[PDB]
RNA sequence: GGCCGGGAACUCAAAGGAGACUGCCAGUGAUAAACUGGAGGAAGGUGGGGAUGACGUCAAGUCAUCAUGGCCCUUACGACCAGGGCUACACACGUGCUACAAUGGCGCAUACAAAGAGAAGCGACCUCGCGAGAGCAAGCGGACCUCAUAAAGUGCGUCGUAGUCCGGAUUGGAGUCUGCAACUCGACUCCAUGAAGUCGGAAUCGCUAGUAAUCGUGGAUCAGAAUGCCACGGUGAAUACGU
RNA sequence: AGAACCUUACCUGGUCUUGACAUCCACGGAAGUUUUCAGAGAUGAGAAUGUGCCUUCGGGAACCGUGAGACAGGUGCUGCAU
């Protein structure tokens, strides 16, 4: 059946459904160099089908939102490894010595009362 | 400036005043403090007392200064260089 | 501020809710597009000898406690100072400090 | 036609209280509900300087949590719509009830 | 090319090439090359005699070089004999739209004089 | 350096608010002006009668206060002929059907809006501050208060220099936000001068939270 | 710093090649966050190489990194009224780092049409053992093999 | 066309819980506290960020938010009005913004946000205008409608190292909007103008990671008037041997 | 957390003196509305219109104006009294 995994990076949410399939990987309507000009994020999107050596065999089905094109891919990699954890389960290891598993928990800090950004201060001036 | 669907600005005491001058011929300068009043073409020939802040200069109209409001013409700020 | 000041902000806004309906329609038959140059001409001159204060546009927020020109807020009605003795005391409901 | 009641708090716990009250009433009374969607809540947030004088890096955050919840009725018996504006909700709590 | 009274550089395309004319920038020389049915990335020296001429033809509709600097002139001489406000701010060098003098009016009074 | 104020911080946590009404920003500043002025009119009034706090509730085309006081006979008056009189002032004051509920409080010197008014209208009657200060921080202690601070400020005994003095017995833990800290201040109006009193009273930490 | 030690962060090996040591230089390139316009930059700089060269992309610019990367650099150091510059032995990942951050400097400051061709000139120059990155290679290297006697004392 | 019947799985929304405690394992230690490493886990040792500021110091700031002792004025130091000033300008400094360009300028096409606001308000769609904007007017007190097709990016083309197709100051003419009123002294638009500037002396500032750098977006104040402030996402580094 | 007027505290000039903002006393008018002239406006002189609510049959409440003095007012000074 349709194996399901929740990936989340940035901003970015991205559902994503695996079938034992051909090797089609469809996402938001169109396909992966479609929808990702960035060759790095086709990278991120294709990493976690490299180490298992299952790039052609599954059928993926992915609907992503929020967030920019590296979020994007990156929260499409993470729910790839869900979906692949839950759809065999030994993968686990791998993608855990990989660092796949691992949510980045990684957010934008908030920009804070006194500063210019989050941490850049204005220009002191002792005199 | 002023949009032209909404015409130009004159105030009502000066307009009415400056309409009784040219009805009658007066030659005393008009004394006035709006400066916001754009100049008609029926000031021509009339000096005007504008207000600037502490006295009311009097300014001569000729056909150049049509369009023009009457504070233009008052300097309100005294300036006479530095050293 | 000074009891004059909330006077002339009072006198204000009691002008402008006294001729707030004839402003209204001289600026609607001066902006309208179909009146005639006369007509337009005229309400100018109407909206001219109409009493100034009784323009919303002269209206400074002040708050309504200490009467102050600065650091309003239109959501409480009040300068900053008030809102944030008010916050502490407890008596605006549902305000509380925040992080994020 | 359908009974559209939405329910404006402050505190979340409170408006739990009265959208559990509104729901039992009408679950008591003939009728039956859709659940209570939670829809998203309105932070409407306030910096404010916090010293009377200069002093500009000083300042308090505030900010209003706006909650909602929205409760549906599919079809309003005879009973079930006076039970609804006959019955007494908290004070901190806006309901509005649209037919 | 010599198209009003100057010298056109023709080794750049025509857009910009025309825009080397006081009174005509990018839009006016795109004006000019629409209405005269030559594409704006042509070379200058890459396109006939003819059309030489119908360009400098309806460049000669606008007021260029130097009546339009006899233009300017008389305006900004009118409001400095008017003597108005502008008059008086072109006479002493100052800004003249209302800008900051306190600071920053350094392309108006020119480069810094030390006392 | 400066402190938060306790009751603020804890808005939310362990503290209520004073106003429990829901408003758009449509009838938010006309909302908080009325509860300014009914507020503002029965501390006038009732400044005599050991009233704490003033709590305003405004359900749909309602006004309810809750005044919590010491004093509620008082407060109440002969056949309830003042209450009806409160109810009637603070009626033609907020534009609206009001009720007045009056609740008692039992410790009024475990309140830290009456100690320190109390001390304030000893510092008015010109007691020595100390004697004040340690007779409200003892009163608390031997009546059940987990802690007391009292902080008093401003030309102490009519010196041309302003001090700060400060009594605390037991804890009074500012930081822990479960801590019930009940504070509250007060002014004294002297021949001198304002001298300002403040008053922290721990009541114990509060497990559980709001719902408590 | 003073007290805590650094975890060293993980890069992601570039899409083209797979190799870590280019993403670090694509980033050392990269300006203003704009990763993709420096890989890019890269991948036009090494095919452009590449094909120059004759040799593949990561052979040719691992041997451009080995005719920068410095083995002694010289550090200054206050003694009384006057400073020594002492020589120490660098770690492998700061000679990459030196010699990717001395190449992007170089093909910076080359005077070329667009940032590719100045990176391919300066990486030809520098596997042809020449130009302003294998220059500050020698004026280091003559600075150390210079003050090599006040590292002598140090150690 | 989630467009429709539908479904409650998913995203998400907002309530309640669970989870992270040096809890487990192996070394070091003084049979301790603790340290280091490992497993598991989404997160590991304070997971990230905020709120939270001890006794006191500087007679620090605020009597112009407010309150207040004292002093001073009371046909004036109070009050009202019109006009002006707070916007001046030989100069000096602080803090920004935009640049000096090719990692870019421009033209066409196209992809991906997050937070927020709205009734004397946000104002579609259609028509007109080169444009600012105008007319008609739907929806929306809002997960609905509107503000509001995000930009950097990507793809194609062009410019070819020049004070330039860089830059956009200044100025002339023509306008739009708001407001009684845009001269002093508003913002914006169009057309023309096309200033300095080619990376900045001594010196000096910020920043250790989703940080710096940059790229847009929203809010408060507000009739109008942000390069400021507050907040929000997109891309996204380098470097820390060491005291 | 936003000076074109307003804000505004400053200047010039024109104006008011129990006062712009209150409470208290006495007298007279319901307030409100429309409109003319002069003045830069403040303001002053008018014209026309309206006479409402509750008692009680004597007057009240709201509001306006006049007159007197208790005062009102002060973003005036001292943050080194607070
Ligand atoms: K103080
Ligand atoms: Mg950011
Ligand atoms: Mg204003
Ligand atoms: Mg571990
Ligand atoms: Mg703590
Ligand atoms: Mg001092
Ligand atoms: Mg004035
Ligand atoms: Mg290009
Ligand atoms: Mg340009
Ligand atoms: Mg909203
Ligand atoms: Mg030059
Ligand atoms: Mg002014
Ligand atoms: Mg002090």
């Amino acid at each position: 059946n349709q194996y399901y995994g929740t990936g989340r990076r940035k901003s970015s949410a991205a559902r994503v459904f695996i079938k034992p399939g051909n090797g089609k990987i469809v996402i938001n309507q169109r396909s992966l160099e479609q929808y990702f000009g960035r060759e790095t994020a086709r990278m991120v999107v294709r990493q976690p089908l490299e180490l298992v050596d299952m790039v052609e065999k599954l059928d993926l089905y992915i609907t992503v939102k929020g967030g920019g094109i590296s979020g994007q891919a990156g929260a499409i990699r993470h729910g790839i490894t869900r979906a692949l954890m839950e759809y065999d389960e030994s993968l686990r290891s791998e993608l855990r010595k990989a660092g796949f598993v691992t949510r980045d928990a990684r957010q934008v800090e908030r920009k804070k009362v006194g500063l210019r950004k989050a941490r850049r201060r204005p220009q002191f001036s002792k005199r | 400036p002023r949009s032209l669907k909404k015409g130009p600005f004159i105030d009502l005491h000066l307009l009415k005043k400056v309409e009784k001058a040219v009805e009658s011929g007066d030659k005393k300068p008009l004394r006035t403090w709006s400066r916001r009043s754009t100049i008609f073409p029926n000031m021509i020939g009339l000096t005007i007392a504008v207000h600037n802040g502490r006295q009311h200069v009097p300014v001569f109209v000729t056909d150049e200064m049509v369009g023009h409001k009457l504070g233009e013409f008052a300097p309100t700020r005294t300036y006479r260089g530095h050293a | 501020a000074k009891q004059s000041m909330k006077a002339r902000e009072v006198k204000r806004v009691a002008l402008a809710d006294k001729y707030f309906a004839k402003r209204a329609e001289l600026k609607a038959i001066i902006s309208d597009v179909n009146a005639s140059d006369e007509d337009r001409w005229n309400a100018v001159l109407k909206l001219q000898t109409l009493p100034r204060d009784s323009s919303p546009s002269r209206q400074r927020n002040r708050c309504r406690q200490t009467g102050r020109p600065h650091g309003f807020l239109r959501k409480f009605g009040l300068s900053r100072i008030k809102v944030r003795e008010a916050a502490m005391r407890g008596e605006i409901p549902g305000l509380k400090k925040a992080s994020w | 036609q359908r009974i559209r009641i939405r329910l404006k708090a402050f505190d979340h716990r409170l408006i739990d209280q009265a959208t559990a009250e509104i729901v039992e009433t009408a679950k008591r009374t003939g009728a039956q509900v859709r659940g209570p969607i939670p829809l998203p809540t309105r932070k409407e947030r306030f910096t404010v300087l916090i010293s009377p004088h200069v002093n500009k890096d000083a300042r308090d955050q505030y900010e209003i949590r706006t909650h909602l919840r929205l409760v549906d009725i599919v079809e309003p018996t005879e009973k079930t719509v006076d039970a609804l504006m006959r019955l007494d909700l908290a004070a901190g709590v806006d309901v509005q009830i649209s037919l | 090319a010599r198209i009003a009274g100057i010298n056109i550089p023709d080794h750049k395309h025509a857009v910009i090439a025309l825009t080397s004319i006081y009174g005509v920038g990018k839009t006016r020389s795109k004006a000019i090359l629409a209405a005269a049915g030559i594409a704006e990335d042509v070379k200058i020296s890459e396109l006939s005699e003819g059309q030489i001429d119908t360009l400098r033809d309806e460049v000669a509709k606008f007021v260029v070089e130097g009546d339009l600097r006899r233009e300017i002139s008389m305006s900004i001489k009118r409001l400095m004999d008017l003597g108005c406000y502008r008059g008086l701010r072109h006479r002493r060098g100052l800004p003249v739209r209302g800008q900051r003098t306190k600071t920053n009016a350094r392309t108006r009074k020119g480069p810094r004089k030390p006392i | 350096g400066q402190k938060v104020h306790p009751n603020g911080i804890r808005l939310g946590i362990v503290k209520p608010w004073n106003s429990t009404w829901f408003a758009n920003t449509k009838e938010f500043a006309d909302n908080l002006d009325s509860d300014f002025k009914v507020r503002q009119y029965l501390t006038k009034e009732l400044a005599k009668a050991s009233v704490s706090r003033i709590v305003i509730e405004r359900p749909a085309k309602s006004i309810r206060v809750t005044i919590h006081t010491a004093r509620p006979g008082i407060v109440i008056g002969k056949k309830g002929e003042d209450v009806e009189k409160l109810r009637k002032v603070v009626a033609d004051i907020a534009g609206v059907p009001a009720q007045i509920n009056i609740a008692e409080v039992r410790k009024p010197e475990l309140d830290a809006k009456l100690v320190a008014d109390s001390i304030t209208s000893q510092l008015e009657r010109r007691v020595m501050f100390r004697r004040a200060m340690k007779r409200a921080v003892q009163n608390a202690m031997r009546l059940g208060a987990k802690g007391i601070k009292v902080e008093v400020s401003g030309r102490l005994g009519g010196a041309e220099i302003a001090r700060t003095e400060w009594y605390r017995e037991g804890r009074v833990p500012l930081h822990t936000l479960r801590a019930d800290i009940d504070y509250n201040t007060s002014e004294a109006h002297t021949t001198y001068g304002v001298i300002g009193v403040k008053v922290w009273i721990f009541k114990g930490e509060i497990l559980g939270g709001m719902a408590a | 710093p003073r007290r805590r030690v650094i975890g060293q962060r993980k890069i992601l090996p570039d899409p083209k090649f797979g190799s870590e040591l280019l993403a670090k230089f694509v980033n050392i390139l990269m300006v203003d966050g704009k990763k993709s316009t420096a890989e890019s930059i890269v991948y036009s700089a090494l095919e452009t190489l590449a094909q120059r060269s004759g040799k593949s992309e990561l052979e040719a610019f691992e041997v451009a990194l080995e005719n920068v990367r410095p083995t002694v650099e010289v550090k200054s150091r206050r003694v009384g009224g006057s400073t020594y510059q002492v020589p120490v032995e660098v770690r492998p990942v700061r000679r990459n780092a030196l010699a990717m951050r001395w190449i992007v400097e170089a093909a910076r400051k080359r005077g070329d049409k667009s940032m590719a061709l100045r990176l391919a000139n300066e990486l030809s120059d520098a596997a042809e053992n020449k130009g302003t990155a294998v220059k500050k290679r020698e004026d280091v290297h003559r600075m150390a093999e210079a003050n090599k006697a006040f590292a002598h004392y140090r150690w």
